[PDB]
């Protein structure tokens, strides 16, 4: 019972809503996986987590927005923080709510070193206390940078004319994102993941760019294995009369 | 039937309609005099750097995988528009590029002539990084290679992935023009001043990469002439750097 | 207070929803926008642009140039084939991952009509006839010169035009599958013959190419956005 | 087709055209254990809609659970049922039972 | 904010509510609708057409 | 790949909104932390907390405020309580959900001085009633002085013309912030941490003052050490022709 | 009631929040405020006062006044160069412990344009002549008063004018780490 493509004629009324910059690229997709715990297990999870916000780790988001050279959107980033408790040889507690602290660092502000860090009760360091049970929570990040818009391509250098680093600029600085409980202690250690997700609003795009063709290697770079331009068959001509 | 223009000096011709194709729509123009308060103000050449400015010109022979310029970086040692790179911080400036095939009538092939804004390239090794000779030499023509690169120090200069990643085919959402030496032999492209800002570093950031690419491979008799000169001839229009007073 | 009801669907999270959002930052002036140019506000401007079409797409002709390459050689038989392939840009391997073809890899359902561009890229005194047929989504693929020559043609005589631009109806793909293996289509064909050979002068070679151009016209409508398949991470 | 008092009254007309709201209750129940003394946090459940053309999950941790045009309802356990609504998504101009 | 009271019946889920739903898919294009022939608004027009009876429904 | 800072051409603007006073002061700063328990373990922990409200306590916010010298503001206070139980050998129980009582004891309110103290049921003592889970309390407290304005500065005394305590003056007094639970007991001890957060909202400000050199030696003096007026370098001229 | 739903971020806290507050103490008459001279709306009108730069802050010299006073001595080479320092009143030593730069210093990313006055205190009988250039942001640091006059300059004459005020373009600097 499967499967055919059609022709299956349609009537004139030609959409094309569906395929503006908005709603192309403003899509709730989840961009990072924050996994931190109640009490430290090893150098890896602990107390607490961080993430530079950037654009290209999530390879479906990452195509997508690197079909243009230049972008300009405001962020809405929103939670799913769940927790779940190590195996422990027994689990009866009462245990109070969990709160959670989810600290954007803008570019320009301190970020924390280590748990108890001075860098958690800054005031320009905007924090969001959720406990759990609750609605997921919710920020909005407004454009960020700069220079007048995000560049996905920088053919140029970061240092003294020719050196440094290619294709980095400081133009596409978005901010941190830190995780951590609120809570002192558990009676039982608990393992926590927060789901981080991205939707793109206002989006304006600029200078469009072919798709790429060949897979990625480096979340940094635009480095390559060279690829056919397309699959191959077995003739150019047609047979079966 | 022939038109010479003349920008100082000294005078190149050109034909009387050559399908010149600005950019996107946009004419290279200034920053409409908004400059007040005095502490962004920016400076003009002279006026001007508008000269034609003509590169050392390339041999397209039959096994030829084609040839790129980054630039402002392709004009530095060139006149006055160099030292204007090296006394200058910040700088802005549009391009007219002109693209002459001088072919015969008994030789045919096809030519892509592209302008990629912040053409990213890759590395021929990955998890290396390359040198800037390999990059972009001070007036050099880099060249593509047919096969793949193994250079340990270079960009991957396959021609059929164009250096970036992609299918070379879909390099015509750039600015473009097709030289069919059977229809044509030249190409006008006139680029603007595409970036995220209003000025940038010269010598460190390549705003976009001229790309000759051959589609139709260069195929002739053998008593024909086996190299097919190709010249580049730049004209660098309206170009704006930063003050360099006080007050 | 105002009496208020939590109707269903209240502390949840719907990865479609459109409600306002607390900023995280105010108090903040965001940097204004300027005039770059090239600004595009729907993703059917880079399907309207013609991309040039591998149509050799043979092995080891994939890794090469040689696939945006038609050969075009002296025939020995009268009518042979050129080329041909099949007129639906989201499965057919000459034209998937073509500019039109990766926009419509992007969503399910399109609908429109489809611009094939031939370029003649020989010598200025090569002339010659090519037959570029037709076949409707129907059926089917023509088995000779005549055959091809009874459907619907056009007649690209190589002395003189350069180019050879057609425009083709009724192309539309839905696909309710992400990958498919591989999904029976019924889309149309265009297959070129020749119609009497190229003729030369001579000090010019026998041998020349055939480039290809696809894209869309101003009526293109897609529909239902997915991922594309082409992203394997 | 698989509720049959809802088939029958479906079925009385050839062609159906209908907007579908769909709600959730979703209720969770301990296994038959030998100890159940623990202390939980509060169960997350996502139910994904996949549409006509979006990826379905083979397993668990597929990559299909992250697809940002599968729209998904994350729904934590004691608050009110979560709801959906699809439009009319058929490629033609009715359903036809 | 606004000062609100939850009065009873409020996290329900009442099978006969007819309260607005969030959409699941927007951004989507709904395919309109033609002329089919035959369009019914009530289940009287189906009983307002003449059947045959089974009269004779004796075994077998 | 960092760091360096850059000229970086801007279009004519001239932001100038975030250097507003009530931009620049009012933000959301942790000023205190609050730590009481269930039960009683000793006199530093114990059934109930207290905090005079001051604004000299958190060096960050004290020296953006010790800028003027004459200061209004009304106060937006908000708490996250956060519960943990102590290192207990079991935790297995069944705990109803623990109600905190936030008090603010005007100037001219009595403070308690024990757990069961009549000053918590004081009418003209305003208190805020909070259940675990649910959203973080809020309280708003007006501008309270008696004179016109709060001063970070007093070049005087306290006694008989210049005797008693330099510096001190009651044209400061904001009141007093007292917590502890409503519930009886639990049936093992549960430790509880309140981080006050301030907002000052229509702030005004009066009398420019230089900017603090030295670091804080006391949270009620402007006591200090010396100490250079910059930083140190070699030349006073330039090399590297 | 009226059909509700709530949105993700309901019970939350954000610090960049604005809403409204129940008001702990309501039937209280706030005191009213007077005429308190020097009333100051935004720290632009701090950063736009003159204050004295030290520029002689080597050590011991900057536990001093001396770190204020630039040394201007007999000279026995013709040309010497007097002082210089780096034009970013956020990082360089002698500037960003100034009026100026501690409010710079405050925010992350700023443009404008500084004043520098030179204020000469000798005696009312001593003349002489000083060449004050300027750099661009480009480049850079002259090594001789020949290739200083060949650039931005202002020649100031110490027996017409007592005072020097030359105004900067150009000084933006973004830094994105915190130290």
């Amino acid at each position: 019972p499967s499967d055919t493509m059609q022709t299956r004629h349609v009537i004139n009324y030609h959409t094309r809503s569906e395929s503006s910059i908005e709603n192309f690229m403003g899509r709730a997709a989840c961009v990072y996986i924050a996994q931190y715990a109640t009490e430290k297990v090893n150098d890896e999870l602990d107390r607490y987590t961080n993430w530079e916000i950037t654009t290209r780790q999530v390879a479906q988001l990452r195509r997508k927005l690197e079909m243009f050279t230049y972008m300009r959107f405001d962020l809405e980033i929103t939670f799913v923080i769940t927790s779940s408790q190590r195996t422990s040889t027994t689990y009866a507690s009462d245990s109070p709510p969990l709160t959670h602290q989810v600290m954007y660092v803008p570019p320009g502000g301190p970020i924390p070193k280590s748990y108890e860090d001075f860098a958690w009760q800054t005031s320009t360091n905007p924090s969001v206390f959720w406990t759990e049970g609750n609605a997921p929570p919710r920020m909005s990040i407004p454009f960020m940078s700069v220079g007048n818009a995000y560049c996905n391509f920088y053919d140029g250098w970061s240092h003294f004319s020719q050196s440094g680093v290619y294709g980095y600029t400081t133009l596409n600085n978005m901010g941190h994102l830190y995780f951590r409980h609120v809570n002192k202690s558990t009676a039982y250690p608990v393992n926590s993941v927060a789901r981080v997700y991205f939707k793109p609003k206002h989006v304006k795009a600029w200078v469009p760019r072919a798709p790429r063709l060949c897979p990625y290697l480096k979340a940094r770079n635009v480095n390559f294995n060279v690829q056919g331009v397309t699959e191959s068959r077995n003739k150019i001509t047609l047979d079966r009369s | 039937r022939v038109r010479s223009i003349t920008l100082g000096n000294s005078t190149i011709t050109t034909q009387e309609c050559a399908n010149v194709v600005v950019g996107y729509g946009v004419w290279p123009t200034y920053l409409s005099d908004h400059e007040a308060t005095a502490v962004d103000q920016p400076t003009q050449p002279d006026v001007a750097t508008c000269r034609f400015y003509t590169l050392e010109s390339v041999k397209w022979e039959s096994s030829s995988a084609g040839w790129w310029w980054k630039f402002p970086e392709a004009l530095s040692d060139m006149g006055l528009f160099g030292q204007n790179m090296q006394y200058h911080y910040l700088g802005r400036t549009g391009y007219t590029i002109h693209v002459q095939c001088n072919a015969s009538k008994f030789h045919q092939g096809c030519l892509l002539v592209v302008c990629v804004p912040e053409a990213e390239m890759g590395a021929a090794t990955t998890d290396h990084a390359f040198n800037h000779t390999k990059l972009s030499n001070i007036g050099q023509a880099m060249e593509f290679s047919a096969k793949k690169s193994t250079d340990q120090t270079g960009p991957q200069t396959a021609v059929h992935n164009a250096g970036m990643g992609v299918a070379v085919g879909n390099l015509t959402i750039f600015p473009h023009q097709w030289i069919n030496l059977r229809t044509n032999n030249s190409a006008t492209i006139v680029m603007p001043y595409i970036n995220s800002v209003p000025m940038d570093n010269m010598y460190r950031h390549y705003n976009f990469t001229l790309m000759v690419i051959p589609f139709a491979k260069l195929e002739h008799s053998p008593q024909a002439s086996t190299y097919v000169p190709i010249t580049v001839t730049v004209a660098p229009m309206c170009a704006e750097y930063n003050g360099l007073r006080l007050a | 207070g105002l009496p208020t009801m939590n109707t269903p669907g209240s502390t949840q999270f719907l990865t479609s929803d459109d409600f306002q959002s607390p900023s995280a930052m105010p108090q903040f002036d965001v940097t204004p926008e300027i005039q770059i140019p090239g600004q595009v506000r729907n993703l059917m401007e880079i399907a309207e642009v013609d991309s040039v079409v591998p149509v050799n797409n043979t092995e080891g002709h994939v890794n090469s140039m040689e696939a945006y390459r038609i050969p075009v050689r002296p025939q020995t038989s009268s009518g042979e084939q050129v080329f041909g392939f099949q007129l639906q840009p989201g499965h057919d391997s000459v034209l998937k991952h073509t500019l039109l073809g990766e926009i419509l890899n992007y969503y399910a359902n399109w609908s429109g009509s489809m611009k094939l561009t031939f370029m003649y890229c020989g010598a200025a005194m090569a002339t010659g006839k090519f037959l570029i047929a037709y076949s409707p989504p129907g059926a089917g693929v023509p088995g000779s010169r005549r055959d091809a020559m009874l459907g619907t043609h056009v007649i690209w005589d190589v002395g003189l035009q350069s180019s050879c631009v057609l425009c083709v109806p009724w192309i539309s793909q839905t696909n309710y599958r992400y990958v498919t293996s591989d999904a029976y289509t019924d889309a149309g064909y265009i297959t070129c013959w020749y119609q009497t050979s190229i003729v030369t002068p001579p000090d010019i070679p026998t041998t020349s190419t055939i480039l290809c151009f696809v894209s869309a016209c101003n009526d293109f409508s897609v529909r239902l956005l997915r991922d594309t398949p082409f992203i394997t991470q």
